[PDB]
RNA sequence: ACGAGACUCUGGCAUGCUAACUAGUUACGCGACCGGUCGGCGUAACUUCUUAGAGGGACAAGUGGCGUUCAGCCACCCGAGAUUGAGCAAUAACAGGUCUGUGAUGCCCUUAGAUGUCCGGGGCUGCACGCGCGCUACACUGACUGGCUCAGCGUGUGCCUACCCUACGCCGGCAGGCGCGGGUAACCCGUUGAACCCCAUUCGUGAUGGGGAUCGGGGAUUGCAAUUAUUC
């Protein structure tokens, strides 16, 4: 039935399995500690978390 | 063109060895080699027993360069 | 190129007609004096002032100068 | 009692060229164990005459890609074919290099034309800086394309040619290219 | 006098060590000694065909130097470099079985033995035979 | 226990130090023995990212930066007077943790 | 010193002429199912001098040589030591050598072709079959 | 029953730059002019003591074509810690 | 007596302990002559070559070396080796012995008592190191 | 006045200061071998080595020339250093790129046998050919095989979220497999036993033992599936 069919392929470890946390998006996303945000978002977000500038 | 160098010595080519090569100013597997139409893991050889007969005085020996005099 | 920005230079003068009597030929007393008598927020900036000073200083001692 | 690497003296080497006598650096400030003494001599415009010429001839055996770098193998390979020429000739292995050096350098050779020009060449003097600079890259160079594929080994390949410059013998690459740059300086004169 | 493993070359060191082990006549060697390669990144086996005493004298004189290595430790000091072909070239670690078999084979002899914080140490017989080569070696043409 | 140590993470030189000094300054008006602050190698903390939010133009990358410093204290004290020193309304963006050994 | 028993300057194992001057364990090379590592166990546990060139071997070494290379598993060699090893129709493991044994091996592409798989229809059109680009690269005897 | 929240003023309102934006938002949102606000704006931030400003406001202002308008007062610096 | 005056070049730094002692020269434990490239031996050899075994007889030294590289870990060696020798020399024997010894090894070599500040640049993007850049094509 | 400079970060120097069992070094004891070698054990000194704070330090400052004797330039001494490398960067402009990064967006289009969304299977690689960035080479200044001996930057067990770095023991040529521990980290991997290079070996000038495309047959690993061949 539809139950046991929606969603049912495994998603477990691909692109298909992450996303941005701000966007949604599953493209150019950065997993180094854990920030898990896409490259657009971080460059948004970066002074805000802590992350500056200085060479 | 192509050289062909022998893999043993003949009578002919083993003589030509015993009483020219050690009277070289400078004896080297390569000039051996080239000199009397010889390999050079037979120039080694045959530089190896001359020097173990006394005839020939090891100047330097390295991985990539070993050179032989006369022994005058 | 060792030339010395406008900043360097009027500081310098300001310093030496204001303070010519505490001054000399040291840049390493010179450094000093600049330091105690004016805020220059930078080492950097301070050393180079200092040295157009002396230079300044031994140029004042064979004459004057226009600034 | 610094002879190089352990054996050859520098008492005994006589430049005897006067015009090079400033650039070749082998006497008695320049007498060390190793040719190999890191240094900073490109640091600043002509330090490089400062610099011992079997340093000099052990940098420019670095060549060709493969080999950049590996200076190691070239103060071995100094070593031997010095160790070499004593052998073919008898004579101390930095007075033929030495001998080489004056004798593989240009002393005339053809610039783009004088002021200006798009044509033709103009002949023009050689600064002893550029002399020897050019001869180590010559012996050098005879030395490199003699031994490659050839089981003649370096060390006998650069012996040769330093004992054929020092002799001044048209056997050597470095005299046959400085003849031909002399002879086209000769013709665009 | 008194001489150590440190103060002769470590080269004809392990030569004379190998000969020593291979004179004993008492360190077993594995049936696959003429089979193996003894790493993926070697192309051929050992040209030598006695290079299991050899090893054995190299894996004893890095014990002797630094001692509590195991398997892993000993791999990694026989690795090199890979040449995957028209791919560049990689670091690569050495046989585990060959490491493995070298240390099981060096107790035994009761000159190794394992160590509280785990891996393999030089027993005190060990280390007097080592010392006892090294005086060898010294005495030899080293010096006479 | 009387092993205490102190441990104090920060992204700003300038506050770590003052709350070091502020924390050793206290502990030393008690009578108290204190172990200087250990300094811990800092940890940068490196993202590179491409700058534009496309793939067009010259290629330039932003080179971010993060950086944490962290200070140890060892102190010979009861857990008392560990609590009234620690608790000096330290400055904002200051971690401190004290363990007992 | 060259051996006057009749040194072998071309020697014939397997339909296949193997050059004396040659060292042995690289001369024997030649045959088309032996390559080096091959060459060297078979001489290893054939018990032959590695430093003699092919031609100073006598007709027993050679022989015996020639045995030792065409029956593996019948002196110790391993069995992942062998290029034929669980070999479809008769799952035995061989070493495949020379004019006869490699090449007709190599006929099992008839096999795929038969049962028209995917490989095999890529071997008979001549394209290529372990799953690589076929835009820029290859391009040579295509037209 | 651990998170708590406050809620204070700013100092100057005229010396913050997400403030007076939001204030510029607000205005234009309004049916303001473009110019009228960014002015305003401006003359509020200098009266507070500035030493200078700048307000650029980039879009449709005028038509289909999209452009930018610029307006400055003070000294402003551009490069540098 | 003791001073621990160490010397570096690149990332490698070599420690040179030196006590009264009789002659003995250490490195990592090792004697001088061992030292692993043997082609810069000399490069070793030269501070007691120039000073001589006279000067040497009268303190032992023990070098801990780390770091960086064979090439450097030598020059390094050596310059820990000659900066410990005038440094004991200065606190134990006198000023005139330790101005001798300095002006022999400043003279021979200057990287022999001072540093080489030099040290590896950094990479920039656009290029596979400090200063080269990928090929431009149009 | 903006831009340049200044500035910030970074590289070099400090036997001067602050101070450390998550860094050490000396010294002294206890051991193991032949005074020596101990990444063998333990605890005083202390901070050279290691960390990281404060401060210092270089300014064309000194000397000699060249200059309008100015701005500065050249050389030399002393010196750790006499031009370290980056970051940021004006006015103004481009119909430059991005609606495929966004719960950024205006207008159109579509919206239930959908251009929404899951779910099978294809594709994105398909190959007469043209064009960019590259990797591996054409060897002997090299391949092979053993032996010896040196790094630095750093990343490690996760909101959802499954997926970490690994020492040691054993089994297996190998790729791997099985047990056991440490580590949320100057604490464990790790003393990061890197490669080149160094030393010795065999080859011997030729498509050769150079070089490794192509292709066959086997064996493992990750995954829900490996064929169009994941990787090994
Ligand atoms: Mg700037
Ligand atoms: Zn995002």
């Amino acid at each position: 039935g539809h139950q046991q069919l929606y969603w049912s392929h495994p998603r477990k470890f691909g692109q298909g399995s992450r996303s941005c946390r701000v966007c949604s998006n599953r493209h150019g996303l950065i997993r180094k500690y854990g920030l898990n945000m896409c490259r657009q978002c971080f460059r948004q977000y970066a002074k805000d978390i802590g992350f500056i500038k200085l060479d | 063109d192509k050289l062909n160098n022998l893999v043993l010595f003949d009578k002919a080519t083993y003589d030509k060895l015993c009483k020219e090569v050690p009277n070289y100013k400078l004896i080297t597997p390569a000039v051996v080699s080239e000199r009397l139409k010889i390999r050079g893991s037979l120039a080694r050889a045959a530089l190896q027993e001359l020097l173990s007969k006394g005839l020939i005085k090891l100047v330097s020996k390295h991985r990539a360069q070993v050179i032989y005099t006369r022994n005058t | 190129g060792r030339v010395r920005t406008k900043t360097v230079k009027k500081a310098a003068r300001v310093i030496i007609e204001k303070y010519y009597t505490r001054l000399g030929n040291d840049f390493h007393t010179n450094k000093r004096v600049c330091e105690e008598i004016a805020i220059i927020p930078s080492k950097k900036l301070r050393n180079k002032i200092a040295g157009y000073v002396t230079h300044l200083m031994k140029r004042i001692q064979r004459g004057p100068v226009r600034g | 009692d610094i002879k190089l690497f352990g054996k050859w003296s520098t008492d005994d080497v006589q430049i005897n060229d006067i015009s090079l006598q400033d650039y070749i650096a082998v006497k008695e400030k320049y007498a060390k164990y190793l040719p190999h003494s890191a240094g900073r001599y490109a640091a600043k415009r002509f330090r490089k005459a400062q610099c011992p010429i079997v340093e000099r001839l052990t940098n420019s055996m670095m060549m060709h890609g493969r080999n950049n770098g590996k200076k190691l193998m070239t103060v071995r390979i100094v070593k031997h074919a010095f160790e070499i020429i004593h052998l073919l000739t008898g004579e101390n292995p930095l007075q033929v290099l030495v001998n080489a050096i004056i004798n593989s350098g240009p002393r005339e050779d053809s610039t783009r034309i004088g002021r200006a020009g798009t044509v033709r060449r103009q002949a023009v003097d050689v600064s002893p800086l550029r002399r020897v600079n050019q001869a180590i890259w010559l012996l050098c160079t005879g030395a490199r394309e003699a031994a490659f594929r050839n089981i003649k080994t370096i060390a006998e390949c650069l012996a040769d040619e330093l004992i054929n410059a020092a002799k001044g013998s048209s056997n050597s690459y470095a005299i046959k290219k400085k003849d031909e740059l002399e002879r086209v300086a000769k013709s665009n004169r | 006098p008194g001489v150590t493993v440190k103060d002769v070359n470590q080269q004809e060191f392990v030569r004379a060590l190998a000969a020593f082990l291979k004179k004993s006549g008492k360190l077993k060697v594995p049936e696959w000694v003429d089979t193996v390669k003894l790493a993926k990144h070697k192309e051929l086996a050992p040209y030598d065909e006695n290079w299991f005493y050899t090893r054995a004298a190299s894996t004893a004189r890095h014990l002797y130097l630094r001692g509590g290595a195991g398997v892993g430790s000993m791999t990694k000091i026989y690795g090199g470099r890979q040449r995957n072909g028209v791919m560049p070239s990689h670091f690569s670690r050495g046989s585990k079985s060959v490491a493995r078999r070298v240390l099981q084979a060096l107790e035994g002899l009761k000159m190794v033995e394992k160590d509280q914080d785990g891996g393999r140490k030089l027993t005190p017989q060990g280390q007097r035979d080592l010392d006892r080569i090294a005086g060898q070696v010294a005495a030899a043409n080293k010096k006479h | 226990i009387h092993r205490i140590r102190i441990t104090l993470t920060s992204r700003n030189v300038k506050s770590l130090e003052k709350v070091c000094a502020d924390l050793i300054r206290g502990a030393k008006e008690k009578n108290l023995k204190v172990k200087g602050p250990v300094r811990m190698p800092t940890k940068t903390l490196r993202i590179t990212t491409r700058k534009t939010p496309c793939g067009e133009g010259s290629k330039t990358w932003d080179r971010f930066q993060m950086r944490i410093h962290k200070r140890l204290i060892d102190l010979h004290s009861p857990s008392e007077i560990v609590k009234q020193i620690t608790s000096i309304s330290i400055e904002p963006g200051v971690e401190v943790e004290v363990t007992i050994a | 010193l060259v051996i006057p028993e009749k040194f072998q300057h071309i020697l014939r194992v397997l339909n296949t002429n193997i050059d004396g001057r040659r060292k042995i364990a690289f001369a024997i090379t030649a045959i088309k199912g032996v390559g080096r590592r091959y060459a060297h166990v078979v001489l290893r546990k054939a018990d032959i001098d590695l430093t003699k060139r092919a031609g100073e071997l006598t007709e027993d070494e050679v022989e015996r040589v020639i045995t030792i290379m065409q029956n593996p598993r019948q002196y110790k060699i391993p069995d992942w030591f062998l290029n034929r090893q669980k070999d479809v129709k008769d799952g035995k493991y061989s070493q495949v050598l020379a004019n006869g044994l490699d090449n007709k091996l190599r006929e099992d592409l008839e096999r795929l072709k038969k049962i028209r798989a995917h490989r095999g229809l890529r071997h008979f059109w001549g394209l290529r079959v372990r799953g690589q680009h076929t835009k820029t690269t290859g391009r040579r005897g295509r037209t | 029953g651990s998170v708590e929240l406050y809620a204070e003023k700013v100092a100057t309102r005229g010396l913050c730059a997400i403030a007076q934006a939001e204030s510029l938002r607000y205005k234009l949102l309004g049916g303001l002019a473009v110019r009228r606000a960014c002015y305003g704006v401006l003359r509020f931030i200098m009266e507070s003591g500035a030493k200078g400003c700048e307000v650029v406001v980039s879009g449709k202002l005028r038509g289909q074509r999209a452009k930018s308008m610029k307006f400055v007062d003070g000294l402003m610096i551009h490069s540098g810690d | 007596q003791s001073v621990q005056v160490f010397g570096r070049k690149k990332t490698a730094t070599a420690v040179a302990h030196c006590k009264r002692g009789n002659g003995l020269i250490k490195v990592n434990g090792r004697p001088l002559e061992m030292i692993e490239p043997r082609t810069l031996q000399y490069k070793l050899l030269e501070p007691v070559l120039l000073l001589g075994k006279e000067r040497f007889a009268g303190v032992d030294i023990r070098v801990r070396v780390k770091g960086g590289g064979h090439v450097a870990q030598i020059y390094a060696i050596r310059q820990s080796i000659s900066k410990a020798l005038v440094a004991y020399y200065q606190k134990y024997v006198d000023e005139a012995s330790k101005k001798e010894i300095k002006d022999i090894l400043i003279q021979y070599d200057r990287t022999l008592l001072v540093a080489d500040p030099r040290r590896c640049e950094s990479k920039k993007f656009g290029g596979p190191g400090a200063r080269a850049r990928y090929q431009k094509s149009y």
